[PDB]
């Protein structure tokens, strides 16, 4: 049952850590083998990045002001950690050109990528050489951000093209709708409900 | 593509049959204004076509011939049905096979190789992706392997379809000149899935490495797609042998020739060994008419000896004697019954294609026919209470049949 191992899979993975031990490498190895034959297809990473493509495209820029401002201040040891938060926004929000990205997104990233670009500039090392109370630009691109969403996005086309133009082909793009292994007094079918397509209405 | 989505469907519905009344006045609006679709327009754009300014009706007809491998059957026909409807209506009066000469010439042999084998368009697939069974990956399950059947009917279906109708020519279409994987999979599926049942199929212990179960309905579902084929099969070498007269050098890359004699004279003695189900007359008619066009398509072609020698095992001037007359008109052993009227009735099939004299020939050369006399004695004697036990036989709805 390569689904109800997957989901928790994938939300474990994210914070891992092995130690130098033997037995640490063991387990490295062993969560290679389950993430190797859990990664087959590509159809759960695709879903992901499409319902994530539903996502308000400034809150989260505002959970940022929740993230960082943690960082700011303290920090005895400001540590390098800060390396993986620049990723992921340049994945989903500073990107020009994203798999599965919508004309939401696009058009977000076409009105503030050059804006926070020059407003920072390869935040990696410029966040932590300035540590102040000079981080009250947030207001600045926060009020922009929330008068520049006007209309909401409306259909699925305009929010994310995977979802509108999904299709079922043979032998392939097989896709199960979450949250029907119960795992309680049977064992279940894999009869399970299947993701055919979805409505374009949002 | 409702009607390509309508495939998993019943017939008691009515989608398939309303679907395609609207395609055929669709069909008829184009036609009574193609001159006017003809030039390029800004019109809209419909969905799985690529981005463009400008729609022209020759677009919809490489959309269609594209789609012409569609692994769904109803919108295939339909495909190749639209596409041949809709090709005299171009700029053009050219009919199909000079089209498909130019087109083929501009992008070579390979564009309708990878057309007829894509099973489908987009991304690679079909037997092209999957040439075997083997190629496929994860738990094995009823639903995935008819899929493999669906696009080898696919590609079958196209390849008749445009060889039958003079389009292009075999030599040209399915020679040396790139890869096929037609006949690899032909040769696949005759010798190692047919003449066989489910159990062979999911081979023995592969990959899966899980017996598992399998339903009985299972069976009977999985032999439906796996008795499709064989017909589709028989067809396309009528179609070869009939259409190519130089259609025997390609036949030879068969490979496995006998293993096509073997299902024909499988088919011939008793067709649910091979799983053809009962209960249907439809399925059943067809069997004897394509037989014999494959036994007459093969006597006029260089493999008279071959087809020959492998049928007489199956039916001989011996076999009939010695099992015509067994504990005949009695209450019980329906299974020589049975097994006699399998042969009388591949004996009217061998008649019907003119081997009949062949199989079973004359051996006493004396102005009448040995095996049709003892037939004819036996029948009149049979009637007979026989010596002097003063026991008339009785004859059933069956025994005056096989009489």
């Amino acid at each position: 049952y390569p689904q109800a191992i997957v989901y928790p899979f994938i939300i474990s993975s994210e914070s891992y850590s092995f130690k130098d031990t033997s037995t640490g490498h063991k387990n490295k190895e062993f969560v290679a083998r389950i993430k190797s034959k859990l990664d087959q297809g590509g159809v759960i990473q695709d879903f992901i990045n499409a319902l994530d493509q539903l996502s308000n495209p400034e809150l989260l820029f505002k959970d940022w002001s929740n993230d960082v401002r943690a960082e700011l201040a303290k920090t005895p040891v400001n540590k390098k950690n800060i390396e993986k938060m620049y990723e992921r926004m340049y994945a989903a929000l500073g990107d020009p050109k994203a798999p599965g990205l919508g004309a939401f997104r696009r058009k977000f990233i076409q009105t503030f990528g050059k804006e926070f670009d020059k407003h920072f500039g390869k935040g990696g090392s410029k966040l932590l050489r300035m540590k102040l109370s000079d981080f009250n630009d947030i207001t600045n691109m926060l009020l922009l951000k929330m008068n520049k969403d006007s209309k909401p996005p409306g259909n699925l086309k305009e929010c994310s093209p995977w979802m509108s133009d999904f299709k079922v082909e043979f032998l392939r793009n097989e896709l199960e709708i979450p949250g029907q292994y119960d795992g309680r007094g049977k064992p279940l079918p894999e009869y399970h409900v299947r993701i055919a397509g979805f409505d374009e209405r949002v | 593509e409702s009607l390509a989505l309508a495939h998993a469907d019943e017939k008691s519905l009515g989608t398939i049959q309303q679907c395609c009344d609207a395609i055929d006045h669709l069909c008829r609006i184009i036609e009574k204004k193609h001159v006017s679709l003809n030039k390029a327009k800004k019109r809209r754009l419909p969905r799985g076509f690529p981005p463009s300014a400008s729609l022209c009706l020759l677009d919809l007809v490489k959309w269609l011939l594209a789609h012409c491998g569609r692994p769904q059957t109803e919108c295939r026909h339909k495909s190749i049905e639209l596409f041949y409807k809709f090709v005299p209506l171009l700029p053009g009066n050219r009919s199909p096979n000079l089209w498909l000469k130019d087109v083929l010439k501009e992008e070579g042999v390979s564009f309708l190789i990878n057309t007829f084998e894509g099973g489908g368009c987009g991304q690679p697939s079909g037997i092209l992706a999957q040439p075997t069974l083997l190629y496929l990956r994860g738990p094995f399950s009823l639903q995935a392997t008819l899929c493999w059947l669906d696009l080898l009917l696919a590609a079958l279906e196209c390849y008749n379809t445009f060889i039958g109708e003079r389009t292009v020519g075999a030599l040209q279409v399915l020679g040396t000149e790139a890869q096929s994987s037609l006949l690899k999979a032909v040769a696949f599926f005759l010798e190692s899935i047919a003449m066989h049942d489910i159990i062979a199929a999911e081979k023995c212990f592969g990959t899966g490495a899980a017996g598992n179960r399998t339903s009985p309905q299972e069976g009977e579902r999985y032999n439906y797609s796996k008795c499709t084929v064989v017909v589709r099969i028989m067809e396309f070498t009528t179609t070869l042998l009939n259409t190519s007269p130089e259609g025997w050098k390609l036949l030879k890359k068969d490979l496995c020739n006998t293993h096509l004699m073997r299902v024909l004279v499988q088919t011939l003695c008793e067709p649910a060994s091979i799983g053809f189900n009962i209960g249907d007359v439809q399925v059943m008619a067809h069997l004897p008419d394509v037989c014999v066009n494959l036994m007459k398509a093969l006597k006029m072609s260089p493999y008279k000896d071959i087809l020959e020698t492998h049928l007489r095992e199956k039916i001989t001037a011996q076999s009939i004697e010695e099992l015509c007359a067994v504990n005949l008109y009695g209450p019980d052993a329906q299974v020589d019954r049975s097994r006699l009227a399998a042969v009388v009735s591949a004996c009217k099939q061998l008649h019907r294609a003119g081997l009949l004299h062949n199989i079973l020939p004359s051996q006493s050369t004396d102005l009448h026919h040995s095996v049709g006399t003892e037939l004819l004695s036996l029948v009149y004697k049979g009637i007979a209470p026989g010596d002097e036990r003063q026991c008339l036989p009785s004859l059933d709805l069956s025994c005056k049949q096989l009489a």
